[PDB]
């Protein structure tokens, strides 16, 4: 048996076992998965429709909001799903064909087909609602949405192996998540705050790949300066890097 | 003087409530020593922590005048992340003794222990025999009327056994034993009556050889339902 | 400290208290509102003086001296909290003038509403 | 506003009532 | 002895009360050094974010006092939910000794927020009267007041969310992540008076903009305070909650003991 | 304002006593 | 409107139901 | 203001006494 059948093999266990307990008993995860995203944009319209028609009137404010908040689901998702693959199976590292980095793989696949499959769904509804539903250019969609896959992933490694000890800063990061939300573009056009304030703003990573996702989305969007793909490639190259670093120099104290 | 007015027990289950203790009333004898023996999971240890008041009765009360002990060897009992040091101290501040009495029950519970430099370190890192002696060494700190051990002699080492049944037999005769144990001969030789709790209600012997015997009795007439 | 003690030192005092106060020793007190605005002929600034000058303590002297503010409220002997005692000081005749007129801001339309 | 101002009263003297029943049972749990 | 119950209530307050310091402020007392390094960051970051806004906004109040005078109450409240929900699972081993019901717990972690948030905010004013700024209040009992009600409402909301989520350890979290976007809200940071008067009610329904507000006011000489903000809506909320959280202990006191 | 004064003095003067009752206490169990 | 009160009186109500059951077990334990 | 600065000097030395102290103390 090679290593790569075995890997296959192991990798389709933990995706059971872990796509069994992600949802309920009877499957009540799926449906606030699905309700999740209608809560945000019910709340986001009703709070600043008439701001975001204003903003720019070439837009529809729920089609922005969805192109601007799946992808930033499945980001915040593989952060915070990723990091908690450690303390789940301490007692399972015992058969001797099981690797942290399995549980790791298993969590991240499960977590961007769940969202693609939101994504999907999301889309169709917004298309049977009238709206504008195609992407003009979608293959650069389809490579931006990797390297926010990927750096998600990354982080989510990186932070697993960091905080495997000391799990209160495992809490601390889903701190962090919340102004990620109120700064990378999700909720209004970025064209809208005062312009001293937007360096400050542009060492985020997810600040640039929403905004290319959503330009790559939208016929003729308008992007600003120094809205590069290039410092998130960067970025995602250096911590996936240095994730798999850490992995591998802090491989053998994830025991049981 | 021990008292049982009404006592019902039980705990939710999904197959409805399992009920142990139903409206117990019961007296106990004074100044001799009680073997608590019955069926295994049929209600002796909640019967002994209800003694030792760690869940008070939902219905009913008993009523005593004398002190008795919480169960020995409660490993459990203390917080992790506290030293031994610490928790005994918490212990002390517990019964609100004074200050040099509680540092005289601190050097007493060291003393016994002999961990040395474990002493200062937190429990979470603590074997299973040396949490059990600093249970055995606070247990047998305190001046108390009434003594509960479920079946923690038996256990550890033969050295640590037997400065164990040393201090036990320096707090006989000041103080009295309840002994819930597996061993026969514990009871026939610490226990001078001995009660039987079987379904849901207890039985005195003042005979020590009749209450074991209605033991096996009770054990075969359990093994000769078909 | 039995329940009973609780009850009768908790509940039906200070309700016994209330009752006899609010039934047969209050005194009532009618309202008399009015809507104003003040406009150049052919104004924020106008009705916040105006809002200053209602509250203010010149309108007090020449209001006591016009319609006998003072031995007017305190007729009513019966009410001791709502009533003006005699011979209190200025300041505090002031405030309970303060109390009883009310002036309300109406941002919008920028009018003033005196009750 | 007599009836209005009695309600309010009664509502809020039952509630202060019930906690500090509760308070003293609590401290009352006690019974070494 | 006979030793009262209000007797062995002190005795077990008073032990849990040094369990509970020896791990709350950290071994060797490192803790301490972010007890106040949290207060500090939080002033540089909004203070170098909103100054001059703040300045353009209401010119007699400088901005570190009144960010100071919304800050300590409220990192005193969040304490004293945070913590306090989770008092039931840190000593559930320690239900074994017959005076060591939950409620003590509760009550040692309520005194001990209590407590170092009162020393944080003596420190605070006692360094702002030191840089020269406002630092004494002008209506000191109103303002105490104001600060026993949003503590007393603090303790009851904690008592009941670990009364709640004990059979469900989770949902913790959630509260958190609940309790960052009040801090956002409850205007701790920025002054209330510019928020657009068409979501003004709707935040009125928050009871910590309420006392935030009302120990401001009786801070600051010549504060004002919006239409529709009292004491009495933050005082019912308290009042309730506080009933209802020692109902629901009462209802459940013997399963909070494994 | 002589009483209003005494009654804030009264509250913080106590305030204080408690705390540095508290951490006398611990201070004197720590040593 | 007939059928709209109704439905915020059967909500009042049930909540009013459920908050006096609850002190009334209350009452019942102590 | 040479109080003052004795004060708020002393304030600071102390403090700086008390983090060397401390890191000093854990590092063993
Ligand atoms: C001011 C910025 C925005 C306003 C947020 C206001 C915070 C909400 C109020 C607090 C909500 C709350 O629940 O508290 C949070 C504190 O907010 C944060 O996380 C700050 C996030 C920083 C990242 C932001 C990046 C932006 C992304 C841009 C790209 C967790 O901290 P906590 O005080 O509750 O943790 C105490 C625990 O009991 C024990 O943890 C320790 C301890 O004492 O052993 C250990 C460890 O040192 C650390 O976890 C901890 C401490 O020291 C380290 O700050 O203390």
């Amino acid at each position: 048996r090679s290593p790569w059948q075995i890997q296959q093999a192991v990798l389709f266990a933990l995706f059971l076992r872990e796509l069994k307990t992600r949802l309920g008993g009877r499957w009540l995860g799926v449906f606030w998965v699905l309700l999740e995203p209608v809560a945000h944009i019910a709340v986001m319209t009703t709070l600043f429709s008439l701001a975001h028609r204003a903003a720019m009137p070439s837009i529809e404010y729920p089609v922005f909001l969805i192109t601007g908040l799946i992808p930033f689901f499945m980001f915040r998702g593989l952060v915070t799903r990723l990091m908690e693959a450690i303390d789940s199976n301490r007692g399972l590292f015992a058969y001797r064909q099981v690797k942290p980095i399995d549980t790791v793989i298993a969590r991240a696949m499960l977590e961007i087909s769940l969202q693609s499959i939101v994504y999907l769904i999301a889309l169709g509804t917004l298309g049977w609602l009238g709206f504008h539903f195609l992407p003009v250019r979608a293959l650069e969609l389809a490579g931006v949405s990797a390297v926010l896959i990927m750096l998600g992933a990354s982080l989510g490694l990186f932070f697993a192996v960091v905080t495997n000890e000391i799990p209160q800063a495992r809490a601390i990061v889903r701190i962090s998540l919340l102004p990620l939300y109120f700064v990378s573009g999700v909720i209004f056009p970025v064209h809208t705050i005062p312009p001293q304030y937007l360096p400050l703003l542009q060492l985020n990573p997810v600040l640039h790949l929403i905004e290319l996702s959503r330009a790559s989305f939208f016929p003729q969007y308008r992007v600003l300066q120094g809205i590069n793909l290039a410092y998130p490639a960067g970025f995602a190259l250096l911590s996936l890097f240095l994730a798999l670093m850490l992995y591998r120099l802090r491989r053998h104290q994830l025991a049981s | 003087m021990i008292e049982l007015r009404n006592l019902t027990k039980w705990y939710p289950t999904p197959h409805g409530r399992r009920y142990v203790f139903r409206n117990l009333n019961f007296r106990f004898p004074d100044d001799v020593s009680i073997g608590l023996i019955g069926r295994n999971g049929a209600g002796k240890s909640t019967l002994m922590r209800l003694l030792g008041g760690i869940e008070a009765p939902n219905e009913g009360e008993v009523v005593t005048d004398v002190s008795i002990s919480w169960p020995v060897g409660l490993s459990g009992g203390f917080q992790g992340s506290l030293t031994a040091r610490e928790n005994v101290k918490f212990v002390c501040r517990i019964y609100g003794t004074s200050h040099e009495d509680m540092l005289r029950k601190v050097r007493f519970v060291e003393e016994f222990a002999e961990i040395g430099e474990h002493f200062d370190l937190p429990m979470k890192t603590y074997s299973s025999g040396m949490r059990s002696r600093v249970a055995f060494g606070l247990s047998m700190a305190f001046d108390f009327d009434y003594y509960l051990i479920d079946e923690a002699m038996a256990v550890g080492d033969a050295q640590f056994r037997a400065k164990s049944r040393a201090v036990f037999d320096s707090r006989v005769g000041q103080a009295n034993m309840i002994l819930v144990s597996h061993n026969m001969n514990d009871i026939k030789e610490y226990c001078d009556v001995v009660v039987l709790v079987d379904q849901g209600q207890a039985t005195l012997y003042e005979d020590v050889e009749a209450g074991i015997a209605a033991y096996q009795g009770s054990l075969k007439k359990a093994a000769a339902k078909p | 400290l039995t329940a009973k003690r609780l009850q009768w030192a908790l509940v039906y005092l200070p309700m016994l208290v209330a009752t006899v106060y609010f039934l047969v020793f209050s005194a009532d007190r009618y309202v008399s509102e009015s809507v104003i605005t003040v406009r150049q002929t052919s104004s924020r600034e106008d009705t916040c003086y105006l809002q200053t000058y209602i509250h203010s303590m010149g309108l007090l002297q020449k209001l006591d001296q016009q319609l006998k503010l003072r031995e007017h409220f305190g007729t009513p002997l019966r009410d001791p909290l709502f009533r003006l005692w005699g011979g209190t000081s200025q300041e505090w005749f002031l405030e309970y003038y303060r109390s009883r007129v009310e002036v309300l801001m109406d941002d919008i339309c920028g009018l003033l509403t005196v009750r | 506003r007599r009836w209005y101002n009695l309600a309010t009263l009664l509502v809020v003297c039952c509630l202060i009532y019930g906690v500090v029943s509760l308070v003293v049972a609590t401290i009352r749990d006690h019974q070494d």
